[PDB]
Formats: structure tokens, sequence, C-alpha cells
């Protein structure tokens, strides 16, 4: 019940920034601009420096009308204010949102380890060891997060950063939302996505349990459980629920995903009764200090190497765009409360 | 080898979110 009592004073902070988010924390010009740290469907991702604190920071930057053509504003003012409210030790924090007549930014905190990502295509695969440690942060994770009447949506290696003492941050929060009961759209990652999504039939936050688990598998194999060419073949795959785990695997491991990767969800893990605490108490978890990986202090399998400050060697190249502002502001009414 | 097959595939790079 420590979390019980912990959530609970949780709740109450959230609620607050919640209902009175923070708006307009900055400007451009107090900023410079690095080099391009990644990409996402709505917009990049920059290393910005702070002329007067001389920090470094990741600013997000998204361009009104493209939102608005792809139709992501009630997603994009849900990303910010959910951010602007939470806190827990495995999100990226928001330190600076602002908006000018082209663009909407978001200034957070410079994760320099790079994405779990990379890593984890160059290393091959994970030690179940290895992949239990990052596991359980994002358990830890969701259920903090879901606890907030908030669903997360977008779970995937490349959304993961690993901090200089080589803990995860979940960055990008375009698809969160707070929701009490179903929800519909159709969004997320073709790889993870569950099948109540797919088949459009109204979810809720189990699908980020689906995810997790397809997580924990893509983690300790190389490859997700599901692929193919083209989203469509995944898909098929995905309602098709029947699943190859590599030989490998542990029997505890291959009992954990069975669980996660359940197509019924009156009976996938993390759905039902007990809630969370079947996977918390799951024997794969059985050397799990839940209390040492929360506090930061487990032993780090793997630490990332950073040279200096405002280090992008463990990101990869981009190509750059330059970021004009119109002198003319442009989807102002849209974007009233960013 | 899966791997194998995975390797050869053309989505081993960073994967986009689908909007619709
Ligand atoms: N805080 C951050 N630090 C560094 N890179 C980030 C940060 N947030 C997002 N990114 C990058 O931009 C992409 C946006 O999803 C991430 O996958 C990553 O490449």
């Amino acid at each position: 019940e420590s979390v019980k009592e912990f959530l609970a004073k949780a709740k109450e902070d959230f609620l607050k920034k919640w209902e009175t988010p923070s708006q307009n924390t900055a400007q451009l010009d107090q900023f410079d601009r690095i080099k391009t740290l990644g990409t996402g469907s709505f917009g990049r991702v920059m290393l910005v420096k702070h002329k007067e604190s001389g920090n470094h920071y990741a600013m997000k930057i998204l361009d009104k009308q493209k939102v608005v053509k792809l139709k992501q504003i009630e997603h994009t003012l849900n990303e910010k204010r959910i951010l602007q409210a939470v806190n827990f030790p495995f999100l990226v924090k928001l330190e600076f949102s602002f908006k000018d007549n082209s663009n909407l930014y978001m200034v957070m905190e410079y994760v320099a380890g790079g994405e779990m990502f990379s890593h984890l295509r160059r290393i091959g695969r994970f030690s179940e060891p290895h992949a239990r440690f990052y596991a359980a942060q994002i358990v830890l994770t969701f259920e903090y997060l879901h606890s907030l009447d908030l669903i997360y949506r977008d779970l995937k290696p490349e959304n993961l950063l690993i901090d200089q003492q080589g803990y995860i941050q979940v960055t990008d929060f375009g698809f969160a939302k707070r929701v009490k009961g179903r929800t519909w759209t159709l969004c997320g990652t073709p790889e993870y996505l569950a099948p109540e999504i797919i088949l459009s039939k109204g979810y809720n936050k189990a699908v980020d349990w689906w995810a997790l688990g397809v997580l924990i598998y893509e983690m300790a194999a190389g490859y997700p459980p599901f692929f193919a060419d083209q989203p469509i073949q995944i898909y098929e795959k995905i309602v098709s629920g029947k699943v190859r785990f590599p030989s490998h695997f542990s029997s505890d491991l291959k009992d954990l995903l069975r669980n996660l990767l359940q197509v019924d969800l009156t009976k996938r893990f993390g759905n039902l009764k007990n809630g969370v605490n079947d996977i918390k108490n799951h024997k794969w978890f059985a050397t799990t200090d839940w209390i040492a990986i929360y506090q930061r202090k487990v032993e780090a399998p793997f630490i990332p190497k950073f040279k200096g400050p405002g280090d992008t060697s463990n990101f990869d190249d981009y190509e750059e765009e330059e970021i004009r502002v119109s002198i003319n502001e442009k989807c102002g009414k849209e974007f009233t409360e960013f | 080898t899966t791997y194998a097959d995975f390797i050869a595939s053309g989505r081993t790079g960073r994967r986009n979110a689908i909007h619709d």
C-alpha cells in the first residue's frame, strides 16, 4: 500500500497542474539550435542551447499547419497538457513550452544516451536480465501513468531514451490520452498495435499492456514477434494471435509474454483484478526490487557514454531543414490553449 | 533464421507512428 499511498499523492499533484497548465513559458530567441536529434511523424527534435543558463535541451518543434492537415490538434494539446503535469523518474521532463506564428514548441530535458533502439539494433538482443531491468521501469511507469487515467499508446524502442545512469526516459506523448472509459482512435506503431485497436473495437489501458509484451519480446529476441514488409501484413499477424518464441527464451519469459500477448482482454495480464500485480508478481520478476528500481539504486547493466555537454554521438545524423516563422500568425484559434 | 528473416526485411529501421 506504500504504493497506494504514494499514487494518492501522485494523483493530487497531477490534478492540479492538469487544471491549471503552463502556457507560453519562453521564446525561440533564448535558444541556440544545434543539431537534429531525431524525427517523429509530426515534427522534429533538435538539440538546443539555452544561452543564459548554458543548458542544452531537446526541443520538440511542430508546424501548426502540418498538425492541422494531419489532424493532430487534439493530440498535440493532449501532449503538452499531460506532459506539463506528470512527474515520474522514468518520463522526460518538459521545461518550456511556447509557440509562435508558425510552430509549436516543447523544450525537454536532453537525454544524451541516445535511443534504446539504436543500441538494441547494434548489440543484436538483450540478456533477459538486461531486458527485465528495462521492463521493470516501464512496468512502474505504466503503473503511475494508468492511475492517472492516462493512456500511453506509443511504446517502442525509438521512444525509450537511455539516461546518464543507463536508466529509461519515456519521450513523445503525442497519442497519450486522459481517458476514463473507452477510446477509439486508430494510432500507434504498427508492430506494437493491439488487436482491439486494429479491429476498431474501442479500447482501454490494456493496449499499453500488449505493447509491453511486444516490447519485452523485441528486447530479448532481437525482433518483434510480428513483422513483415507492409503494415497490413503485420496486422494480420497480430489479430492471428499466433506467436513463436525463440528456443533461447526461458519458460518463465514465455509465460509472461503469453499473458501480455493475450488476444483476450478478460484474460490479458494487466487488465485483470489484481491489475498490475499480476505482472509485478510474476516469477520472471522474482529478483526484482521494485523499490531500488524506482529509487534508481539498481545495477545499470549498460551505460551509454557521453563525451561532453551537448554530445550527439549516441544519435544518428539527420538532414537539416530550416525552421521559419511567418510574419503572419497561422492557425491561432485552433491552438489557443497551447 | 528468423533473425535472418528480419534483417533482410524492410522495417529494421526507426518505425514511424500511424495517424490513420
Ligand atoms: N529528451 C530527448 N533527448 C534526446 N532525443 C530526444 C528526446 N526526446 C525525443 N528525442 C528524439 O526525437 C525522437 C522523437 O520521438 C526520439 O525518438 C529521439 O530520437
